[PDB]
């Protein structure tokens, strides 16, 4: 279960 | 792509009008005037090529400072931090990186404190209550450059240019919506260089017509002319560089035949 | 702030958690998101920028509901509108049920009519995937989690390459292209789609090149025909071993002749030929759509 990219 | 152009455009058209300030809100300006904005606006250009921002961002920032000083009344000695502040905000709107904080206090060359900067950004952001998207000249334009036949790169930047000069004078061009401009600015553009008009397909796109834009053609065009002997000519000394095809350089037309 | 009480954390993202929170004055139910500030920092997350205005101008049906913004000198708490739960939870419960097909009807439906609003309004979700999208018990699904979005022109410039969660990222970001638009909001529904028809992910890969071979074994591996350019893309090496398109009734058993179709057409690897939410609203799939309630 990947997260959501960040900046 | 040309599926959902439209309901973009007419939501924009209509956007532009809840985005737009109040025409002469200097005259209520106690000690800020016309000038003092133009040596913001100008510098704000620079800013922008120093950290090689896009030009959305400026126009953003633009309208950010306007609607602000709309309903603010601002002394000379800090329209400076309202406007590094609107920058701030437009940045983080618009770009992939924005510039930090830090490095805006820096080319204001302490001028403000951080503390200062991030304070106007809690305020200019309670006075645009958030409202961040707006529509500017330039998602304009670059609509209204699918319609060229074919494309051409110099009238793109020399639009651009055009649309970037009225930047700097809330007198006239708080008269106009960003619609408007780009339609002046891409019809002059395109007549300058090839000669050809505010092409038939535009007509039916967004309603205007040559008549229409005459108003604004007729102050966008004064606006070139005088170009060069300008107070603030940091837009000009923009669009002398190559990336630009010197676009500033060549001679507007003499009259405009409207 | 005086005014909300806080229950039970719902989740908790990024700047901070979340909190279901009732308002002692007037009864209603909320869902409150702490983005944390620090100040000294760099004052607003252009994160936090931008979920707010740009779900300033989003309101519609099919689309959370931003209530309020309460935006002290030490946090900033986004007041949200409270649904019951993500379609992720709610695909766990259907585990052996399996959604009913008219409910799932109902929901990508609703979901492209949301879809389809954004994108007329200039703005790209970039994070579509099932626990980010809230369901009520009344039938009802809407879009949520802005917090990755933008507002986009025409035509677009170059945007944030690192982007949407990695099992629904389309081919075009995965290739690394110069540009990519609307087509990654669909490309996402799509595998939302395929997801709710056999409640496992449809191509949940665990890395860049892994999902790419996913995609490539159940769609065949694309090809100058099929789309025209992919063989000039960044990460594209011509090593790629070369899988042959799949029987759609394999991959989607339950789907009819024309759920297949409009997946499919969902799906498309050109994301020029890629079917868009209005179009898709229209496709014959949904000329009999109704509106389902949930179990629950
Ligand atoms: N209004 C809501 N009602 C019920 N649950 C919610 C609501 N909003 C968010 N949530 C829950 O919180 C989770 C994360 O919130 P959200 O997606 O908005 O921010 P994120 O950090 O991007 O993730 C969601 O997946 C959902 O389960
Ligand atoms: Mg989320």
């Amino acid at each position: 279960h990947h997260a959501s990219p960040r900046k | 792509v040309p599926d959902y152009h439209e309901d973009i455009h007419t939501y924009l058209r209509e956007m532009e009008v809840k985005c737009k300030p109040k025409v002469g809100y200097m005259k209520k300006q106690p000690d800020i005037t016309n000038s003092m904005r133009a040596i913001l606006v100008d510098w704000l250009v620079e800013v922008g090529e120093e950290y090689k921002l896009q030009n959305e961002t400026l126009h953003l920032a633009v309208n950010y400072i306007d609607r602000f000083l709309s309903s603010m009344s601002v002394l000379r000695g800090k329209l400076q931090l309202v406007g590094t502040a609107a920058m701030l905000l437009a940045s983080k709107f618009e770009e992939i990186y924005p510039p930090e904080v830090a490095e805006f206090v820096y080319i204001t060359d302490d001028t403000y404190t951080k503390k200062q900067v991030l304070r106007m950004e809690h305020l200019v952001l309670k006075v645009l209550t958030f409202d961040l998207a707006a529509p500017t000249v330039n998602q304009f334009l670059t609509q209204y450059f699918l319609h060229q036949q074919p494309a051409n790169c110099k009238v793109e930047s020399l639009a651009m240019f055009l649309g970037e000069l009225s930047l700097i004078d809330a007198d006239p061009y708080l008269k106009y919506l960003p619609s408007v401009i780009a339609g002046a600015a891409f019809h002059l553009a395109l007549y300058t260089v090839t000669g050809q008009s505010w092409p038939e397909s535009l007509i039916r796109k967004t309603g205007y017509t040559l008549e229409s834009l005459k108003p604004c053609l007729m102050d966008l065009h004064q606006t070139y002319l005088k170009a060069p002997q300008h107070a603030q000519q940091s837009i000009r000394e923009k669009y002398k560089n190559s990336k630009y095809h010197g676009v500033s350089l060549l001679n507007p037309p003499e009259t405009l035949n409207l | 702030m005086e005014n909300f009480q806080k229950v039970e954390k719902i989740g908790e993202g990024t700047y901070g958690v979340v909190y279901k929170a009732r308002n002692k004055l007037t009864g209603e139910v909320v869902a409150l998101k702490k983005i944390r500030l620090d100040t000294e920092t760099e004052g607003v997350p252009s994160t936090a920028i931008r979920e707010i205005s740009l779900l300033k101008e989003l309101n519609h049906p099919n689309i959370v509901k931003l209530l309020d913004v309460i935006h002290t000198e030490n946090k900033l708490y986004l007041v949200f509108e409270f649904l019951h739960q993500d379609l992720k939870k709610f695909m766990d419960a259907s585990a052996l049920t399996g959604i009913p097909l008219p409910l799932i009807k109902s929901y990508l439906f609703q979901l492209l009519q949301g879809l389809a609003f954004c994108h007329s309004h200039r703005v790209l979700h970039r994070d579509l995937k099932p626990q980010n999208l809230l369901i009520n018990t009344e039938g009802a699904i809407k879009l949520a989690d802005f917090g990755l979005a933008r507002a986009f022109g025409v035509p677009v410039r170059t945007y944030t390459h690192e982007v949407v969660t990695l099992w629904y990222r389309a081919p075009e970001i995965l290739l690394g292209c110069k540009y990519y638009s609307t087509a990654v909001d669909i490309w996402s529904l799509g595998c939302i789609f395929a997801e709710m028809v056999t409640r496992r992910a449809l191509f949940p890969g665990d890395s860049e090149i892994d999902q790419l071979f996913r995609i490539f074994r159940t769609l065949g591996t694309p090809d100058e025909v099929v789309w025209p350019g992919v063989t000039s893309m960044p990460d594209y090496k011509p090593s790629f071993p070369k899988w042959a398109r799949q029987d759609f009734s394999k991959v989607v058993p339950p789907l009819d002749e024309d759920g297949r179709s409009l997946l499919s057409q969902m799906l498309h690897y050109d994301p020029n030929k890629r079917i868009s939410a209005k179009a898709a609203l229209a496709h014959p799939f949904f000329q009999d759509v109704t509106k389902p309630v949930p179990h629950l």
